[PDB]
């Protein structure tokens, strides 16, 4: 068993920015690699940005890429996604998950990923 | 004394994250075939139980998602990285190209000969003697650049 703990939603307008959390518990962040999805309305949950323990290499979304940054602090066990250059297509509901893999062949499949937060409502307007 | 340090570092640096990513990979698929074989709570490590057949075909060879062409080119491109890196030691890259061969069996894939109806143990043993002989050949060509 693994617990993340999220943080950091919120409204903003067009063209703005924005950062979210997720806390981890033990030493899952040494085990596991570090996933952040987003779920569009009556749409179904899409990956967005993953940190990878092995290689500590970052993956992306291709629609969130460059404005879209993941990050990692071993010591405080949390992750943060740096939201800039919002659109009003980033309103979802963005979701915490640990996957035990480290290479980008399985960081992007959202079945590859045990364990999972409730998330926050992100809406930008 | 020292003049083109800067070659060393920067070709053993390129070296070090191609072989640490191609053992990565290797390490997922280790996971992937015993996840498959067993469940999420799957032990990669020896003396594990339900050995099958079909967990390194689906995990490899699946149409949808296999990983095993991708396992290919990805022991081509570091192959082919040891061989612009090495000096001039046919003998000695000759010897690290056969343990990265990528040579199936007639009309057949590397990937569909390699874990084609193999068993669980055997498919997680031959990748981690396929990230050995990567590591094996990471040191030798480490050795090479340092002249």
């Amino acid at each position: 068993d693994v617990q993340l703990v999220e943080s950091g939603g919120g409204l903003v307008q067009a063209g703005g920015s924005l950062r979210v959390s997720c806390a981890a518990s033990g030493r899952t962040f040494s085990s596991y690699s570090m996933g952040w999805f987003r779920q569009a309305p009556g749409k179904e949950r899409e990956f967005v940005a993953a940190i990878s323990r092995s290689d500590n290499s970052t993956y992306y979304a291709d629609s969130v890429k460059g404005r879209f940054t993941i990050s990692r602090d071993s010591a405080k066990n949390t992750v943060y996604l740096q939201m800039n250059s919002l659109k009003p297509e980033d309103t979802a509901v963005y979701y915490c998950a640990a996957t035990p893999y480290g290479s980008r062949y399985y960081l992007r499949e959202l079945r590859e990923y045990d364990y999972w937060g409730q998330g926050t409502q992100v809406t930008v307007s | 004394n020292p003049e083109k340090v800067k070659v060393w570092y920067e070709r053993s640096l390129v070296l070090q994250k191609e072989a640490d990513s191609l053992c990565t990979f290797i390490d997922d698929l280790k996971l992937a075939i015993a996840r498959e074989s067993d469940g999420k709570d799957a032990k990669v490590n020896d003396i594990r139980r339900k050995d099958n057949l079909d967990a390194s075909s689906v995990v490899m060879l699946n149409p949808i998602n296999g990983k095993g062409s991708t396992l290919r080119k990805e022991v081509d491109k570091f192959r082919e990285l040891v061989a612009t890196l090495m000096t001039d030691k046919a003998k000695l890259k000759l010897i690290e190209q056969a343990l990265n061969t990528e040579s199936g069996t007639k009309g057949k894939s590397w990937e569909s000969s390699l874990f084609e109806n193999m068993p669980t143990v055997a498919a997680i043993t031959l990748l981690t003697k396929l990230q050995s002989d990567v590591r094996y050949a990471q040191g030798e060509v480490l050795a090479d650049l340092v002249k």
